[PDB]
RNA sequence: GUAGCGAAAUUCCUUGUCGGGUAAGUUCCGACCUGCACGAAUGGAGUAACGAUUUCCCUACUGUCUCCACCAUGAACUCGGUGAAAUUGCAUUACGAGUAAAGAUGCUCGUUACGCGCAGCAGGACGGAAAGACCCCGGGACCUUUACUAUAGUUUGGUAUU
RNA sequence: CAAGGGUUCCAGGGUCAAGUUUGUCUGCCCUGGGUGAGUCGGGUCCUAAGGCGAGGCCGACAGGCGUAGUCGAUGGGUAACCAGUUGAUAUUCUGGUACCGGCUUGUCACCGCAAGCUGCGGAGGGACGCAGUGAGGUAGCUCAUCCCCGGUGAUGGUUGUCCGGGGCUAAGUGUGUGGACUGUCUGGUAGGUAAAUCCGCUGGGCGUGAAGGUUGAGGCAUGAUGGGGAGCCCAUGGUUGUGGGUGAGUGAGUGAUCCUGUACUGUCGAGAAAAGCUUCGUGAGCGAGGUGGCGGGUCCGCCCGUACCCUAAACCGACACUGGUGGAUAGGUAGAGUAUACCGAGGCGAUCGAGUGAAUCGUGGUGAAGGAACUCGGCAAAAUGCCCCCGUAACUUUGGGAUAAGGGGGACCUGAGCUGUCGUGCACCCGUGCGGUGUGGUGGCGGUGAGGGGCGCAGAGUCCAGGGGGAAACGACUGUUUACCAAAAACACAGGUCCGUGCGAAGUCGUAAGACGAUGUAUACGGACUGACUCCUGCCCGGUGCUGGAA
RNA sequence: GUCCGAACCCACUUCAGUUGAAAAUGGAGGGGAUGAGUUGUGGAUAGGGGUGAAAGGCCAAUCAAACACCGUGAUAGCUGG
């Protein structure tokens, strides 16, 4: 059947990309928190 | 007029259409068209602010000359009468006698060829735009401004008509199509005559898809909802609202016009009743 | 409580009564009016066409059945390869009549019973699965309102802007 | 092919693990290799929805909105095709033949308050729905006694057309057939943010009653003495390719989902934007006495993708998963068909097998007599089923009901005449040097066929493919819905009524500004209830709500 | 918003499946199939909120108030140890 994950790289980058996170203070704090934890991937 | 459909199918049984006999042209003027993307009844917050709007036929907007006072003294020949998807009335395409072309709301009886004109000295003929001071008392007008220079606001849909009943002072008292007597500055403009296409209210759309492709989405009665959705919702089996009728937001029926509004230019209320 | 409808998607008594349909009809269809407890835009009574809606009947047709038989196939079965699961206090785990937390493989008194497999069936192990969803008790959530107390909004006047 | 994946692609080595078994094998492991663009898809161009947004406005703060702008394809614009070659790439490389934009150059012609170039805009253009029929073509396909290549048949016959195979070439360029478009010369001017000689709006003169000009479905010519296309040579090396050896290129039938075509016809529900493009100026600068245009010749032409899978064993499903996944090509015979049956191009034999007449379960098949007696219930199955001809009830809103019901025929052989189309030619207008028009044709091919006849149990012989009728209830109808126990009588609906709304509308989202309503204006908009259509919709204003009023 | 009927969309009945081939399907029929149709690409609405031809339906495989983290080692006159 049709499943929940239908991949689109354009939509993924628009939704979770670095610039989307930088666009708002919540996303900037998410990037700061992922830096604090030490993730090698800060965003999509 | 009105062309009744033969009942070859259900949904076509009692339905009727316009015969489009006033239309001298099946296409619009390209230079007076703009794109009109639909909104869905959605705000700039993206939320539905007006319900039951969505879909329908794509429509281009025709720029309608609602001012008419910037071409005072320039006569205009009614070049065409054509269909406007954006209103219930037909629109007259005027060729002004200097090269400009404009759209106005087609008045009753104005055909392809009548020469219209604006200005204080204009003749009292349907299609002529005059200030209410230069309009005889008792004349039927339409496309009436509320404040001078603002553009036509009252009496604009099919068959609409405004009657000038008095001109005592700086104010002219007019009778709006709702039956409300009102006062507007005598410097307000109005076009002589009534709006054409007065027989369109007798169209039977006959079919849910015809309202669907006019851009109207289905309306669900609040009484068949759940109490979380509507104040009328809930109950075992069929009920009424279970209370005095209200809106989906709990507002009781009653007068909603603001009484502190600065429109002390109201003579008598509309008195719809029944 | 009007017109209209009424044993009705509404009638408890009820399979009401009478007629039709059947050999036989608690269903059905037509009436009656005794409407427990119909009724006129929460519309009343009708209605051609339409319906994977519900109901009753006739005909055609048949393995639905009387009443099943036979054929071929994918499993099942045997051999070689590979190889789980749920579950599990144990164990060399019979039956009858009793007894017992009142329905016993495990206790009593008797009866029967060589050891170990294979294919099968489901009567029991109150079989497995899911800390019963029914019921009560304690807590919660959401919904309602002429419960209480508040409050956004709406509205009244005063005062500042004046 | 797209999306998505990411090296899985190719070659070699491997058999610990993975592969539901084995495996010498692999989409697995290791090593190395492989993807080449001025023209293809994106950027360098343009905008939609939407996003962001200098100033700004709104908001205790946080932030919200939005102007000028700037992004943003799923759309607009934009120059290339055929053949060949690798183990792996190919509108990319190679061969041939093109096209586009720059730079430069030989040469011709013309400008010159007044060249040009660039900016800036005006206008035209781009530019747009749905449904439907017909015409002219072409691709494709079929057949052929015609042309080429081959064969003479393990078993009765098979040297005449008997059998099998093939009967091909692009973009570009020219021509201008069908089709399509279009009068000509001047004048004025409240408009087109500055202006306009490019447009718009008006006035005259001439004007065939069509004739020229422009364009360009297909055909033809060229591209092409090139390229592609079987079996035969001393010999190749014996699952392979090289030099010769390539031969043909026809005619008819049928015929599109493609072209003309954004055509034509009908129609209401009335069907993007912007740029490129043409032209007009000049609200900016540059710029010299230098430039712009036409045939010709040089060099320059960027970035990203390109392998491979892709109705799937490589994507989404934890799997090498009977599921899902957008687009394109899509042949023959039977058939209405893209259904179904068997085949073609091409690809597969499916990733545990071998047996065995146990019961039993699943999946199909047949069945005496009966024929719903089964069962909650005809659940399941059977029956019916296709085309042509005939014939068709109550009721009806005149449309329906209706494929009602109920009857007859169909396939094969032969076949008179009847036809579509082409044809060598008979004449004939000829503007012949056009790419023709009209009667006209021994015949070829196709469609159809009254009549007669043959065989069988059976001729819509297979697959495929309604059972029908009568009555009641509900909903008028088509639709919608509880993704995963309910598809309905529930929701919606067209129609009706009531209430609100005079426009910064009412209503709604928001603290607000704003916004939707609506670039709408009471024949409109919003809320409530009812729900096609027909006949109607009775009494009550005490209660509560709403509207008005104020001793 | 005609009729029959493929593709396509759906999901009425039945059988199977139920440790499935599949966390909703398969076989056989069934409904719509020019429309209120279906579908690709991108986009908008966000949790007392959205959206809903209205089922308390859907909002990433359990929605009468999603998910994540934090208050937090919530509290439980209850069960267990
Ligand atoms: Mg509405
Ligand atoms: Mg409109
Ligand atoms: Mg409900
Ligand atoms: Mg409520
Ligand atoms: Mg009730
Ligand atoms: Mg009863
Ligand atoms: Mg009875
Ligand atoms: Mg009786
Ligand atoms: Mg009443
Ligand atoms: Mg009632
Ligand atoms: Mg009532
Ligand atoms: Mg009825
Ligand atoms: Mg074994
Ligand atoms: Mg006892
Ligand atoms: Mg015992
Ligand atoms: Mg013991
Ligand atoms: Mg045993
Ligand atoms: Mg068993
Ligand atoms: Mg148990
Ligand atoms: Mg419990
Ligand atoms: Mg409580
Ligand atoms: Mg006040
Ligand atoms: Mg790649
Ligand atoms: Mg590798
Ligand atoms: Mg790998
Ligand atoms: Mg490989
Ligand atoms: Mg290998
Ligand atoms: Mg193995
Ligand atoms: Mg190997
Ligand atoms: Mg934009
Ligand atoms: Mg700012
Ligand atoms: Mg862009
Ligand atoms: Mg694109
Ligand atoms: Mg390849
Ligand atoms: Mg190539
Ligand atoms: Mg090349
Ligand atoms: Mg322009
Ligand atoms: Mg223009
Ligand atoms: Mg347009
Ligand atoms: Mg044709
Ligand atoms: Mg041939
Ligand atoms: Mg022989
Ligand atoms: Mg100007
Ligand atoms: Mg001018
Ligand atoms: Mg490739
Ligand atoms: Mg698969
Ligand atoms: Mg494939
Ligand atoms: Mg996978
Ligand atoms: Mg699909
Ligand atoms: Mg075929
Ligand atoms: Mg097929
Ligand atoms: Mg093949
Ligand atoms: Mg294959
Ligand atoms: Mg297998
Ligand atoms: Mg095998
Ligand atoms: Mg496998
Ligand atoms: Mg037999
Ligand atoms: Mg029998
Ligand atoms: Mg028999
Ligand atoms: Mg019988
Ligand atoms: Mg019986
Ligand atoms: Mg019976
Ligand atoms: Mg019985
Ligand atoms: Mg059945
Ligand atoms: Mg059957
Ligand atoms: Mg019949
Ligand atoms: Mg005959
Ligand atoms: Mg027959
Ligand atoms: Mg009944
Ligand atoms: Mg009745
Ligand atoms: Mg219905
Ligand atoms: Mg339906
Ligand atoms: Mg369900
Ligand atoms: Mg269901
Ligand atoms: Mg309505
Ligand atoms: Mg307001
Ligand atoms: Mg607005
Ligand atoms: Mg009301
Ligand atoms: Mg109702
Ligand atoms: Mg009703
Ligand atoms: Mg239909
Ligand atoms: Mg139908
Ligand atoms: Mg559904
Ligand atoms: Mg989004
Ligand atoms: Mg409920
Ligand atoms: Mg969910
Ligand atoms: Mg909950
Ligand atoms: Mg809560
Ligand atoms: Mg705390």
């Amino acid at each position: 059947m049709k499943r929940t994950f239908q991949p689109s790289n354009r939509r993924r980058a628009r939704n979770h990309g670095f610039r989307s996170r930088m666009s708002t203070r919540a996303g900037r704090s998410i990037l700061a928190a992922r830096r604090r934890k030490g993730r090698v991937n800060l965003s999509a | 007029g009105i062309r009744k459909y033969k009942p070859t199918t259900p949904g076509r049984r009692g339905s009727s259409v316009s015969d489009f006999v006033e239309l001298t042209r099946s296409t619009p003027e390209k230079s007076l068209l703009v794109a009109k993307p639909k909104t869905g009844g959605r705000n700039n917050t993206g939320r539905i602010t007006t319900r039951h709007i969505g879909g329908g036929h794509k429509q281009a907007y025709r720029i309608i000359d609602f001012k008419r006072y910037d071409k005072d003294g320039v006569p205009a020949k009614v070049a065409h009468i054509e269909y406007d998807p954006n209103r219930t009335a037909r629109i007259a395409l005027l060729h002004y006698a200097d090269g400009e072309k404009r759209y106005i709301i087609a008045p009753d009886g104005v055909g392809q060829g009548t020469v219209v004109v604006s200005g204080p000295e204009a003749d009292i003929k349907p299609g002529n735009n005059l200030p209410l001071r230069n309009i005889p008392v008792g004349t039927t007008v339409h496309a009436v401004e509320l404040r001078p220079g603002g553009g036509a606001k009252m009496g604009r849909s099919a068959g609409a008509s405004v009657q000038l009943v008095a001109r005592e002072g700086k104010y002219a008292t007019v009778r709006l199509p709702s039956g409300e007597m009102r006062m507007v500055d005598i410097r307000c403009r109005a076009t002589i005559g009534e709006v054409g296409n007065a027989e369109q209210i007798n169209i039977n759309w006959g079919k849910a898809g015809r309202n669907r492709w006019k851009g109207i989405r289905p309306t669900v009665r609040g009484v068949v909802m759940n109490p979380i959705d509507h104040p009328h919702g809930g109950g075992e089996g069929r009920t009424s609202g279970g209370r005095h009728p209200v809106s989906p937001w709990g507002k009781p029926e009653g007068r909603t016009r603001n009484k502190k509004k600065a429109s002390s230019r109201l003579i008598v209320r509309r008195r719809k009743s029944g």
